[PDB]
């Protein structure tokens, strides 16, 4: 979205440890400017969570946004691969 | 995977 406008998806507490919050934060990845980057987790019918909140670095959140595969967040995944 | 701001700046 653009402007000024339905933001929230972006600043949802993505999970237990979520450490994004919309009053304190600043960008990180070098792909971000006024919003967190997200990653979509295939559990289920499926969730966003916040790359920063999974602890990944970079060159990790950039091979995920350019692979085709299925991703599951840290309290997912070990379901995923059970 | 789906990502959301993972543009190259
Ligand atoms: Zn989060
Ligand atoms: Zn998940």
């Amino acid at each position: 979205g653009p402007l000024g406008s339905p933001e929230f998806g972006y600043w949802i507490t993505c999970c237990p440890t979520c450490d994004v919050d919309i009053n304190t934060w600043v960008p990180f990845y070098s792909t971000e400017l006024n919003k967190p980057a997200m990653i979509y987790c295939s559990h289920g019918d499926g969730h966003w969570v916040h790359a920063q909140c999974m602890d990944l670095e970079e060159r990790t959140l950039i091979h995920l946004s350019e692979g085709s595969n299925k991703y599951y967040c840290n309290e997912h995944v070990q379901i995923a691969r059970a | 995977a789906r990502t959301k701001q993972t543009a190259r700046a």
